[PDB]
């Protein structure tokens, strides 16, 4: 009944929170791949929803990480936008986390269907706030119209975080981690 | 085919044995040398030459 | 010093580091930067070229680990048939040839991968892409590791066409180690002609090219009309 639905949503809110707490750690990559994985260093740009790769990938003032995933075409994209400047120290083993201001993801291939529609873009504008931040997640729908996850009926809202968003957050956190540890 | 297996076995066994004939001729030479080595007036320097052999 | 001499000192040290024998910190640094090229370039054939180069470098790195382990395992054997000087040298000769021959196999596996990295770069046909810093730096790193893999095993004649292709790329001609290795490899070839009593045309060809890269390496590290240049000027006459 509605009880199980409520518990499921809570578990999913916490799942996206725990991974966002891990994603905020990828600041360690600014002073710094597994096959078919491409990471960019850059800055938040344009309208604030997209990440612009740096000419100087090593630059100390980069505050965004843009990660592209290829397979057999581009399959996925993530942009981690961080609040705050980086530590002056050039050694990445010493760098600390920065709460994310935003997470923007794109799905191009291996698209998931939520009630038969593809949410190709997900824009999280409060990734390190209260786990229950569905009103901070914009959904861009293709069959791309803007919906807010908090206005999604619920199963639907649960399927969104269970099938699309948590999994992408986890896939990207793992790729960012492989990148860091491989070069650290 | 069983007869063949029996004969292929003979070759395995003979191969092994030939290496052991080599091994025993070696031991017999080692024993000859050990007896020389056991001579208490045969010197340590000379024992080095024999012990290498 | 002048502003250019201070800059030059800095650059020569960076170039010597660039040609440093591979190790784990350099491996990490290298694949950070070569992947940085994959970032901007976004080209599947470049990605494949880098994937093969990285497999080649991994062959080299795994070999270096093998060589330490092998020498360790041999050192840790009790050598009771080693009472002669010749027997100690014998077992040394066993070690060196097994290690050298294993390195020779690792070299071929590394060069098969480097050859594949080049064959994939060959598939980038658009001249606007072939002129990209991303294309040129990867091609430079593939040639550099290729040159070093051969150099370490004394395969100096084989390093010449690759050094020559290397110096043609994006100001690599201004690298002191590149001219030092060319001069040394040409010197080897000159000595081969003198030892094998080969033709004079090849003696002078190799001697000339040795002196050109000797002079250029000197110019690049010390500056033209420096006491060190002026010395090379009179010798080459």
């Amino acid at each position: 009944s509605g009880k199980s639905m409520a518990d499921t949503e809570k578990e999913l809110d916490d799942n996206i929170s725990e991974v966002n707490k891990r994603l905020r750690l990828h600041t360690v990559l600014f002073k710094m791949l597994p096959h078919k994985t491409v990471l960019y260093k850059g800055k938040p740009s344009a309208d604030g929803e997209r990440c612009e790769a740096a000419d100087k990938q090593e630059a100390q003032d980069n505050t965004c990480l843009h990660l592209e995933v290829f397979d057999f075409a581009k399959f996925k994209k993530m942009e981690l936008f961080f609040e705050g400047s980086n530590n002056a120290d050039p050694d990445p083993r010493k760098e600390q986390p920065r709460n994310l201001t935003k997470i923007r993801t794109y799905i191009y291939q291996n698209n998931f269907l939520l009630e038969d529609k593809v949410i190709s873009v997900i824009a999280d504008v409060a990734p390190n706030g209260e786990p229950a931040h569905n009103d901070k997640i914009e959904l861009f729908y293709q069959h791309v119209g803007k919906y807010i996850l908090s206005n999604v009926e619920n199963p639907i809202r649960n399927n969104f975080k269970k099938q699309f968003y948590f999994k992408n957050l986890d896939y990207f956190d793992k790729l960012f981690t492989k990148i860091f540890d491989y070069n650290d | 085919q069983a007869e063949r297996n029996t004969e292929d076995g003979m070759s395995l066994i003979q191969t092994t044995e030939g290496f052991l004939q080599e091994s025993n001729d070696i031991i017999q030479r080692i024993r000859t040398l050990a007896i020389q080595s056991s001579n208490g007036i045969y010197t340590e320097e000379d024992r080095q030459m024999i012990q290498v052999e | 010093l002048t502003e250019d001499q201070k800059k030059k000192k800095k650059e020569i040290m960076e170039q010597e580091s660039l040609w440093k024998n591979p190790d784990f910190k350099g491996y990490n640094k290298t694949f950070q930067e070569l992947h940085q090229l994959s970032k901007t370039f976004a080209n599947n054939q470049f990605r494949l070229a880098l994937s093969n180069y990285q497999s080649g470098v991994n062959t080299i790195m795994k070999n270096r680990d093998w060589v330490e382990q092998y020498r360790k395992e041999e050192a840790e054997k009790k050598r009771l048939d080693e009472k002669w000087y010749w027997q100690k040298v014998d077992r040394k000769a066993r070690e060196e040839r097994v290690v050298y021959r294993e390195k020779m196999k690792a070299k071929q596996d590394a060069l098969n991968y480097f050859s594949k990295a080049i064959n994939h770069l060959d598939e980038i046909k658009n001249p606007d892409l072939r002129e990209r810093p991303e294309f040129k730096r990867l091609l430079s790193d593939v040639y550099r590791s290729w040159i070093m893999a051969e150099y370490d095993l004394q395969n100096l004649p084989q390093t010449i066409p690759i050094l020559e292709l290397y110096i043609e790329i994006d100001d690599n001609e201004k690298e002191y180690p590149a001219h030092k290795y060319l001069a040394s490899a040409y010197s080897f070839e000159e000595n081969m002609i003198k030892k094998t009593k080969g033709p004079d045309d090849m003696l002078f060809k190799y001697r000339y090219k040795k002196n050109v890269h000797l002079l250029r390496a000197t110019e690049l590290k010390y500056g033209k009309d420096s006491p060190e240049y002026k010395h090379i000027v009179n010798v080459i006459n």
